[PDB]
């Protein structure tokens, strides 16, 4: 009976909660208390990247740590030479409501998507001099909110149809559809080894998925409301989530629980972007109150602030060699920090 | 040909203007630059206005002594030609930027959805440069001629002669009619248009309309009350010299009023920041966020 | 991509000619294009340069007022105007395509060339001392006068291969980067003044003349050429 | 996790108190709500602000129901009075985001809603 | 100071900036609008009429170009999204206006429309965004009220103590009952509007039938007023 | 529909969890291990960072 199934679900959920309660023998604070506080970090706007007409929702660093793709709601992707602030490419988009972008690890492609429900893929390195649309991937019902290239032929898209998908770029069709969320999936972070990935939705729950077997492997809870950003710790055995309940939270896949929560009483805006440094000792979060906060992830004190934008910080990305951090906001500007 | 003792009024009005304009025109300049930073083309004009009445203010000391010393200052037969020209040629620059703002406020309130090319920061810079060039070129005859003129009545003047020369009368008439009334007529028409356009806004609550009215009326009335006596006396002098030049009898009965009104012309330097970048809650925030920086 | 060019022939001395370079198959308006010439049996020589947007134009010291370079983007052609032709202007003129941004490969395409015949300083000099040399390994060398390594970290040295019957093709740009389509056999290296190009295993299609080029500062000087037989 | 377990057949004109036990979040920061689904789509019945100061009602429930929140014990409950032949399932809906006047509480399985309690009124 | 290739790269960037300026004039001269409504709301007919008169399977957003008096307008409605709305609505915080279409002749889904309007009005990102609400399907409301079968008082009890406002302007000559009803619906929406505006955004009501050809003119007039208010605030006039 | 939820809940239930001391020590160990190569914690002198 339906009552029987519901009772079984409650029983298994209680069993999971009990196992999680048993496994938590010490807080990360209790063990992280020994260590010295990172100290205040002062990061300064080394470069300011002007040229976007409207607000920015997305940015992705290149694996060469110098090029930079940025997505604005005016209908542009701009590829910056971050060292010299030159504009390398200016890619006009077919749908202006872009709200994600990715930069292929090889550097031959970038992706973008938004309210059009499409993940368009752009070919940067053509024999002709221009940047052309390589493929348009269709099949999601809700909007696209994040995309991440696994290699030059496989991309993973999260959507607001409660579904993340894995695509074959050569043969447009989907290869795996990841179902199990009950709200809009907002962010997405591929693991370093690219065999797994996590996605946070609008149901306050995040899930570690399996790219090859196609099935959700874990589910994590603890947030009070919908999750806006997610990112892997450089280890690959953890991830941090920022949500509209004004908190960041650090889950761990092996313990399958929550480790620490990054919150302050005076901060009531929702986190919009989360990214780590190389060591993982600094958790950088972009908030709605126009400032990105820097959190010492091991002990959850506010390490620093990066307050320079004139409107909310929508995107935030740390480069692969850890040299710089870039922040894009709704004031049409990108800021590179050291 | 004689004179009087003008060591009381413009020994003190100039001091007040300096002491209230130096710490306020700089803040107006800061607010205008903040406006320019966020792609507001009005700030450009505002910014220029501040410059137009900073380099003027720094000219006053050379003149307060000129009025503290009884109507003479020997500081350079070639110096009362590039500091003192400025004194007589920012009243006609500031007013121009008074007009340029008004049109920029007419084109944005009365004619929204049109004239987007005319409200760019680039076109604002072009118009401001053209204003500076034309104002410094039209009023450039006093540079040419000799200026420091000494009488036998113990006082030597900087840029004024009693009785004045023939060329001075025609430039005085030109100043009165093409540096005061024309920009003032443009300001009056532009603010009339703004009020006529805002009297039809569905989204203003019968109170902000009255605030806009009593701000625009004040903007067009302070310029009048500050510049009108000087240009009335200037036109009177230039119409009496051009009916009877030798019989300089009008000059003696109006010299004191002339100098007092020339001093009174300097109150626009303290009126402009107060009325343009310090009365509204927006720029005042950018000023109060700078007094604490 | 293809660059077909025309407008050359027998010319009486002191006359004038206008060369053209008709481009098809690429975004012409975003490429800055050069003219390069070579005397009937000698090495290549740079002539002019016009930039994208037509805002930067350079000329050789030997054509500084005689010549004139201009482009027509909507009509998608490149022109070179020549006046007062002398006998040192007998050469085949090449149309070269070059785009400049981070990571781009300038000089990556060369046109087939046009022949022009005329009847009867403080710039970097690069010398290829060797002038001649299947399955073996060859190590064509090169040398320069001023150091080519810039403060950017780039070493603006280019390698071109001219096969016996056609136009040069780019093999290596900025001393280390193999161009698109060149096999993995070719590789380049250097230090700032002395450079070398390595072919790991020859083939019958690797025979020709190897030319070097510097892009550090205009004019672009080339080098005599190394022959493989 | 977020859990909103609602609790609470009555002849016409009767009374019933429908209480909702909320756990997982700071219960006092959110605008709570009441959602009903007659055998028809979902409809919104009564809201309440963070401190209980602001209360709104659907017209058909005006004067007959009363929405109250005890933020100390974490419960949104309404006292149904003179329930007319109303026969539906009642959910407790929590606004998606804290500290916000707007709320977007939905047939496409809005996450922060309970399983529901069936109140039946018939003779 | 920098190499030849760097000079050419800077030249390329300068030309890119020049193109971005040329795009900025056309971006700043076009007005973006968001069209919202329900299934019964006649927003599809409105968009069809605005498309025809003036100027792809799971696509998530549609676009309509029209221009009135040489001023260009963009209108976007969402096509394939889910019912949840709190996240994709944030993308429209800088549109000129939100055109909210509501069916006035239903009486059962009208409270749902009021709730949707109150959520839109009070949204933390849709503040400073004025709403041009089209109280659609007016003739259905008229015939419904004359027929007398369905009673508006039972859904809305306060209508019994409601009297027609003195500012009412029933133009064609209409039964006072329908004028009273339609102004009651309008006053519900306008109390929601004036509860918490704070003078930063306005609500422009319009009684509309989807057949009406004057909708674009209404949008143009209201957008002109919105831009005028913004220019007042920006040019220090208040 | 419910049976699928139960099946997934089972598949999530029977996984091997390690004590949070182990995960905590692992994250701390990773942070302390890669500390000299993190330009943001320890700022590189202003002659090697390319945004000088």
């Amino acid at each position: 009976e339906l009552d029987q199934l519901r009772q079984e679900a409650e029983q298994l959920k209680n069993q999971i909660r009990d196992a999680r309660k048993a496994c938590a023998d010490a807080t990360l604070s209790q063990i992280t208390n020994n260590i010295d506080p990172v100290g205040r970090i002062q990061m300064r706007t080394r470069r300011t990247l002007r040229g976007h007409l409207a607000k920015i929702y997305a940015m992705h660093w290149g694996t060469d740590s110098r090029l930079l793709v940025s997505a604005s709601q005016d209908g542009k992707l701009i590829i910056w030479d971050s060292y010299t602030t030159n504009k390398v490419h200016a890619i006009p988009l077919r749908s202006s409501w872009v709200m994600t972008c990715a930069y292929a690890p090889s550097g031959n492609y970038v992706a973008c998507g938004g309210l059009d429900n499409i993940c368009s893929i752009y070919n940067l390195k053509t024999r002709e001099g221009n940047v052309r649309v390589s493929r348009e991937l269709a099949g999601h019902t809700g909007y696209l909110s994040c995309c991440r290239f696994l290699d030059d032929n496989q991309i993973v898209t999260s959507s607001g149809d409660t579904t993340c998908a894995l695509w074959d770029i050569e043969t447009g069709q989907q290869t795996t559809t990841f179902t199990g969320h009950t709200g809009d999936v907002m962010s997405l972070s591929l693991a370093p080894d690219t065999r797994l990935f996590v996605s946070g939705a609008c149901d306050a729950s995040a899930k570690l998925w399996d790219v090859r077997e196609g099935m959700c492997r874990q589910t994590f809870t603890g947030h009070e409301s919908d999750i806006n950003a997610i990112c892997f710790f450089p280890n690959g055995n953890a991830f941090a989530t920022g949500s509209d309940d004004a908190t960041c939270r650090l889950f761990d896949l092996r313990a399958d629980q929550e480790l620490m929560t990054y919150s302050h009483d005076n901060i009531i805006c929702g986190i919009t972007s989360v990214s780590f440094s190389k060591s993982g000792r600094l958790l950088l979060a972009g908030y709605d109150d126009f400032n990105c906060n820097v959190w010492d992830a091991l002990k959850a004190d506010r390490a620093g602030v990066l307050a320079g934008h004139d409107n909310r910080v929508s995107c935030l990305g740390v480069t692969d060699d850890g040299m710089a951090v870039a922040t894009g906001s709704w004031d049409s500007f990108l800021k590179i920090w050291n | 040909v004689d004179s009087r003792v003008d060591h009381l009024f413009p020994p003190s009005l100039y001091i007040f203007v300096i002491g209230v304009g130096l710490p306020t025109n700089c803040l107006a300049l800061w607010a205008a630059y903040r406006q320019v930073r966020q792609h507001n083309e009005l700030g450009v004009y505002l910014m220029n206005l501040s410059i137009a009445d900073l380099l003027y203010i720094c000219t006053l000391p050379l003149w307060v002594d000129y009025f503290l010393h009884h109507d003479n200052w020997i500081h350079g037969p070639g110096s009362c030609k590039l500091f003192g020209f400025i004194f007589y040629s920012n009243i006609y620059i500031s007013i121009a930027f008074l007009c340029c703002i008004s049109v920029d406020r007419y084109l944005a309130v009365a004619h929204p959805l049109r004239f987007a090319r005319l409200r760019r920061v680039k076109t604002a810079v072009a118009v401001s440069s053209v204003v500076w060039a034309t104002e410094l070129g039209a009023n450039s005859a006093p540079l040419f001629h000799d200026e420091l003129f000494r009488d036998r009545y113990n006082h030597t003047f900087c840029f004024e002669k009693f009785p004045m020369e023939r060329w001075v009368a025609w430039m005085n008439l030109y100043r009165v009619f093409v540096g005061f009334l024309f920009p003032w007529a443009l300001m009056l028409l532009c603010y009339r248009g703004i009020l006529r356009a805002v009297q039809s806004s569905v989204s203003t609550e019968r109170q902000e309309k009255v605030k806009i009215k009593r701000l625009a009326l004040s903007l067009i009335a302070i310029v009048l009350v500050c510049f009108a006596p000087y240009h009335a006396l200037l036109l009177s002098r230039s119409a009496v010299y051009l009916g009877r030049p030798w019989d300089c009898g009008f000059e003696e009965r109006v010299f004191s009023a002339y100098h007092s009104s020339l001093a009174f012309t300097s109150l626009n330097c303290v009126a402009d920041p107060i009325l343009y970048c310090l009365v509204n809650e927006g720029a005042r925030s950018d000023v109060a966020k700078a007094l604490h920086n | 991509v293809q660059l077909v060019e025309s407008g050359g022939g027998l010319v009486q001395p002191g006359g004038s000619r206008k060369l053209s370079c008709s481009a098809s198959g690429f975004a012409f308006s975003s490429f800055g294009m050069h003219w390069v010439r070579q005397a009937p049996e000698k090495g290549l020589e740079w002539v002019a340069y016009i930039s994208s947007g037509s805002g930067t134009i350079y000329y050789a010291d030997t054509v500084k007022g005689r010549f004139t370079i201009s482009r027509d983007d909507p009509k998608n052609t490149l022109f070179l105007q020549m006046t007062s032709l002398r006998s040192e202007d007998t050469a085949m003129y090449y149309c070269v395509r070059s785009i400049y941004y981070y990571g781009s490969s300038p000089f990556d395409f060369w046109g087939q060339g046009t022949t022009l015949t005329v009847s009867a300083s403080a710039d970097i000099v690069m010398t290829q001392a060797t002038s001649s040399v299947p399955g073996e390994s060859v190590s064509i060398s090169c040398r320069s006068s001023k150091s080519l390594l810039h403060s950017n970290g780039n070493t603006y040295l280019y390698w071109f291969l001219q096969r016996p019957g056609q136009s040069p093709q780019l093999l290596i740009y900025r001393m280390s980067n193999l161009a698109s389509g060149v096999p993995d056999r070719f590789s380049g290296s250097g230090s700032g003044t002395a450079f070398t190009l390595t072919i790991s295993r020859l083939e019958a299609e690797d025979v020709g003349v190897y030319y070097c080029m510097q892009h550090l500062e205009y004019p672009l000087t080339f080098g005599a050429g190394t022959k493989l037989e | 996790q977020v859990q909103l377990q609602e609790s609470g057949l009555v002849q016409p004109g009767g009374s019933l108190r429908l209480s909702c036990a909320a756990s997982g979040f700071t219960f006092s920061n959110y605008k709570m709500n009441w959602v009903r689904q007659a055998p028809k789509g979902l409809e919104w019945v009564s809201d309440i602000s963070q401190s209980g100061a602001s209360i709104s009602y659907t017209g058909s429930v005006k004067g007959r129901f009363t929405i109250s929140r005890d933020n100390a014990k974490n419960t949104l409950y309404l006292q149904m009075n003179s329930l007319k032949p109303d026969t539906a399932v009642y959910y407790c809906a929590r606004c998606p985001a804290p500290f916000t006047r707007d709320c977007f509480d939905t047939s496409t399985t809005y996450a922060y809603r309970g399983q529901g309690t069936q109140v039946t009124v018939s003779s | 100071t920098l190499s030849a290739e760097d000079k050419a790269a800077v030249e390329r960037s300068k030309m890119i900036e020049k193109q971005l300026q040329k795009d900025k004039q056309v971006y700043r001269a076009t007005h973006r609008l968001l069209l919202l409504g329900a299934d019964n709301s006649g927003k599809s007919t409105i968009v069809k009429q605005m498309r025809i008169y003036h100027v792809v399977k799971t696509s998530g957003i549609f676009e309509t170009k029209f221009q009135v008096d040489k001023v260009n307008f963009h209108m976007f409605d969402v096509g394939a999204q889910r019912d949840e709305r709190r996240k994709w609505i944030q993308c429209f915080n800088d549109v000129t206006a939100i055109i909210f279409v509501v069916d006035s002749s239903d009486y059962n889904r009208l409270q749902e429309a009021l709730n949707d309007f109150k959520s839109i009005w009070n949204n933390r990102w849709l503040r400073t965004i004025s709403v041009i609400l089209f109280l659609n399907k007016q003739d259905l409301l008229a015939e419904k009220v004359l027929a007398g079968k369905s009673k508006i008082e039972d859904y809305f009890p306060e209508f019994a103590r409601y009297t027609t406002p003195e500012d009412a302007t029933p133009e064609p000559g209409e039964d006072p009952r329908v004028t009273r009803a339609k102004y009651f619906i309008r006053d519900e929406f306008l109390r929601i509007s004036t509860a918490s505006g704070d003078g930063r955004h306005y609500c422009y009501p319009h009684f509309t039938c989807s057949v009406d050809t004057e909708n674009a003119r209404r949008i143009f007039n209201d957008c002109r007023d919105i831009i005028q208010r913004m220019h007042l605030r920006q040019y220090e006039l208040l | 529909q419910a049976r699928k939820l139960v099946e997934q809940l089972k598949m999530e239930a029977n996984i091997d969890r390690i004590k949070v001391s182990k995960a905590a020590a692992d994250l701390m160990a990773y942070c302390e291990a890669h500390a000299k190569e993190d330009p943001l914690l320890t700022p590189v002198p202003a002659s090697e960072n390319p945004f000088r």
